[PDB]
């Protein structure tokens, strides 16, 4: 879910933490139902992408001597 | 002058002395004997006794009314039907 600052930037309106909580609760309730394509697009309008960086260690290349 | 082992007596069930004593204490508490003994340890002057009785009666009235209101409104603790509006 987008943070309160992102929602304020989208709406061009000052918001409160409780207003953001109500909006996010309503969006989650929207997701929980048998939503259609348009109802999913509306949600994806607010959903943001998070880069899940893998904690897997980088493997050094295998070099060869003389 | 009365017979014995009739008043304030509770029979123990299968050696469950803990539950028997709990039942005896509950009986004494509900009948008010415990509070009576505690208040009779030291003499309570009649003005102090009247003040305590007035305070306890007002407390009983307030507590009963608050409990009635809580029970009356408890049905309204259900989920919000108009969420988002």
């Amino acid at each position: 879910w987008l943070i309160k600052e992102e929602l304020e930037e989208m709406l061009v309106e000052k918001l409160s933490d409780l207003d953001y909580m109500q909006f996010i609760r309503l969006l989650e309730k929207l997701l929980t139902s048998q939503c259609g394509a348009a109802e999913e697009e509306f949600v994806q309008r607010f959903r943001r992408s998070v880069t899940l960086e893998s904690k897997k260690q980088l493997i050094e290349p295998v070099q060869y001597d003389e | 002058k009365h017979l014995k082992f009739i008043a304030r007596t509770v029979m123990v069930q299968e050696g469950n002395v803990e539950s028997a004593y709990r039942t005896l204490n509950r009986i004494l508490t509900m009948d008010g004997l415990i509070e009576d003994i505690k208040h009779r340890r030291y003499y309570e002057k009649p003005c102090r006794r009247r003040q305590r009785e007035s305070y306890e009666r007002c407390r009983r009235i307030y507590n009963m009314e608050m409990a009635r209101k809580i029970n009356f409104l408890m049905r309204k603790n259900r989920a919000d039907p108009w969420q988002g509006c």
